RNA sequence: AGCCAGGAUGUUGGCUUAGAAGCAGCCAUCAUUUAAAGAAAGCGUAAUAGCUCACUGGUCGAGUCGGCCUGCGCGGAAGAU
């Protein structure tokens, strides 16, 4: 998981679920496209 | 709401122990309770079951919304089942059962036999193909998770343990 | 006919008899024998001078059949070998050059109206006049 | 003795892949870590192999019992292998004559000189399981060079006459040149095979493709290593054509007033070319 | 929002055609049928076969959706007996 402040919700499906109240965004078939923090 | 517009409907052959808060529901080939949370209002009605989301807890609507999604998964999976099948392509790689054991040949010093608990009656119709079967639908993904994660998909060969619907995504070398 | 197993159009010009490459993946759908499209068509194609793109369409059957409809080479293809040049459109609006009438238009549409039950004769009349437009060609009666 | 090592699937693979006709002889016991056993087919026997040595044992004993139907279906299909070998042994595999050990290669043997059934057998070189038994087939499965079409030399231009001469010692000499070594003692060597006829030492062999004239010097056999002088050389060895002044890929090694040879055939193409630059200039010379 | 569900089909969409064949990119950017379809968004990809967006055409049978303004909250937030 890349961290970074900026959670850009880049993939064309990129789902976004606040799991313990850090962001980390859901991508399907890329990897490449899961940040985790702000 | 959309959950609010889906009540259940108990067949029969699956008994309910409605003590309030603690049910334990008596099916066909095993006992499927889940003690809930207090922001439910239960009751089997007639036949269909009626749930309700308890005043202080309006949230339960959610707490609730888990339940009605719960129990109708109960009363199919005691008496009908899963069927949770998982595909083995590794490169001298088995699966075999005996008793409520499964072997493990995946490619170590030393093998691996782990034993699995109860709500699981395992088949193996070759070495690739390996049938799971239970009655909760936690166990029967809980048990089958674990094998998996022992060998993940790997992603330039196709190589790991894998569902019998899961599609993996395998990448090409592009280098040498 | 038929639903979401299969259907595309697609035919170039029947002097090739190898499936061109492009044109592979349509007979690499369901499984052809490649030199059954190749005897179907040529008993026909004797009747022709070769030169235009003529299409036919696929369509599929369960084991491992397969069917396709013949129609004429289209008017868009006939717009272009009349006027000399097989591709015109540089410039849509800004190249007035080369004239053919509605005659000629309704006589490359009897073809189509002794073949097919769509493309019917005066609503194709400006879409023949519309891809006139496109290629930057004149048209005048 | 590997995992994912299935012996009836590889021979029954080739059936869809190369699309050849393999009926295998020699099949499996043991689960490939405690194998054991090679199931010989003809004479229905199991040798057992070495604890762990390097070659002590050869013991032969019958089918085992936890093979014992296996062995049922697979018989019955080698001793259809001659049926429709040779038309004469049709009408006993269904009039019920008894298939030995002994008949049935003999119509075989004449199934290698068409090469339409190849003869498999499964074993590991390294654990010393099966190397004891491939060898017993080589001498009734593998031509033998007086068994086979001998050295058959056409002529030069005149007419296509191909003649196939005698595999005994009672022809004119002939050899071929390939495997041409090197060496920093005498320069050039060989790795010859002599298919017929005795050369003493001492010859004025040609090679009479190419018009040259060379002498036969001191012939030297190995143990693929060590040098072994071998003076005279008998119909069917393999050995070092030393002193040729030029010879090139197959071209005759004979007497004169003999039989002469001119065939090359696939002569190849080394594709990938790199340019090396030597190091010091005093190396360029080198 | 999902399961059935056609992805109605003129066309090869040129150029330059080697493939730049809706899926490399510049100019057009009409539509034969318009109760469902654009000379077009990505992946499959040299090109396409595979899979969709397009209208959800038929079922559920009620609410639902994208942004503007503020009350506060989370992440951003790592230091040295």
């Amino acid at each position: 998981m890349k961290v970074r402040a900026s959670v850009k919700k880049l993939c064309r499906n990129c789902k976004i679920v606040k799991r313990d109240g850090v962001i980390r965004v859901i991508c399907s078939a890329e990897p490449k496209h899961k940040q985790r923090q702000g | 709401s959309r959950v609010a517009k889906a009540p259940v409907v108990v067949p029969a052959g699956v008994d309910v122990k409605i003590n309030g808060q603690v049910i334990t529901i008596k099916g066909k080939n095993g006992e499927l309770t889940r003690t809930l949370n207090d922001a439910v209002e239960v009751k089997h009605a007639d036949n269909t079951l009626t749930f309700g989301p308890r005043d202080g807890y309006a949230d339960g609507w959610a707490q609730a919304g888990t339940a009605r999604a719960l129990l109708n998964s109960m009363v199919i999976g005691v008496t009908e089942g899963f069927t949770k099948k998982l595909q083995l392509v590794g490169v001298g790689y088995r699966a075999a059962v005996k008793g409520n054991v499964i072997n493990l040949s995946l490619g170590f010093s030393h093998p691996v036999d782990h034993q699995l608990p109860a709500g699981i009656t395992a088949e193996c119709p070759t070495q690739t193909e390996i049938v799971l079967k239970g009655a909760d639908k936690q166990v029967i993904g809980q048990v089958a998770a674990d094998l998996r994660a022992y060998r993940r998909p790997e992603p330039y060969k196709g190589k790991g343990v894998r569902y019998a619907d899961e599609v993996v995504r395998t990448k090409e070398a592009k280098k040498k | 006919a038929k639903k979401v197993q299969a259907y595309v159009k697609l035919q170039v010009a029947a002097g090739m008899a190898n499936p061109s490459p492009p044109v592979g993946p349509a007979l690499g759908q369901q499984g052809v024998n490649i030199m059954e499209f190749c005897k179907a068509f040529n008993a026909k194609t004797d009747s022709i001078e070769k030169g235009l793109p003529i299409p036919v369409v696929i369509t599929v059957y369960a084991d491992r059949s397969f069917t396709f409809v013949t129609k004429t080479p289209p008017a868009a293809v006939l717009l272009k070998k009349a006027a000399g040049i097989k591709s015109g459109s540089g410039k849509p609006n800004k190249d007035k050059v080369g004239k053919i009438s509605r005659a000629q238009l309704q006589e490359i549409a009897q073809t189509k109206a002794a073949d097919m039950t769509g493309a019917d004769i005066e609503a194709m009349t400006r879409s023949i006049e519309g891809t006139a437009r496109s290629m930057g060609l004149v048209v005048e009666d | 003795d590997r995992m994912g090592a299935n012996f009836l699937k590889v021979v029954n693979q080739i059936k869809t892949r190369l699309g050849a006709n393999p009926v295998p002889l020699q099949l499996a016991i043991g689960a490939e870590e405690h194998f054991t056993g090679v199931v010989d087919l003809v004479k229905m026997k199991a040798i057992n192999w070495n604890d762990a040595d390097q070659g002590v044992t050869f013991e032969y004993e019958d089918i085992p019992a936890d093979m014992v139907e296996l062995a049922n279906e697979w018989h019955q299909n080698l001793i259809e292998s001659a049926a429709e070998a040779s038309e004469e042994l049709m009408e006993k595999y269904l009039g019920g004559e008894e298939l030995t050990e002994a008949e049935i290669k003999g119509a075989l043997r004449q199934r290698v000189l068409n090469n339409e059934i190849i003869l498999v057998t499964c074993g590991s070189a390294f654990k010393n399981k099966g190397v004891q038994a491939m060898l017993d087939a080589v001498i009734d499965y593998l031509p033998s060079p007086v068994d086979v079409p001998a050295i058959n030399g056409i002529l030069d231009d005149g007419k296509d006459t191909p003649a196939e001469r005698h595999a005994s010692d009672d022809e004119p000499f002939s050899a071929l040149a390939f495997k041409i070594a090197t060496d920093p003692f005498v320069g050039n060597l060989t790795f010859f095979r002599v298919y017929s006829g005795v050369v003493n030492s001492g010859d004025t062999v040609l090679n009479s493709v190419k018009a040259a004239r060379e002498r036969f010097g001191r012939i030297v056999q190995m143990h693929a290593n060590k040098r072994e002088e071998i003076k005279e050389v008998r119909a069917g060895d393999i050995a070092a054509a030393i002193g040729l002044k030029d010879v090139t890929t197959g071209d005759t090694l004979c007497d004169p007033d003999a039989p002469i040879i001119l065939e090359r055939m696939e002569f190849p193409e080394p594709v990938i070319s790199i340019a090396v630059e030597p190091k010091t200039k005093a190396d360029q010379e080198k």
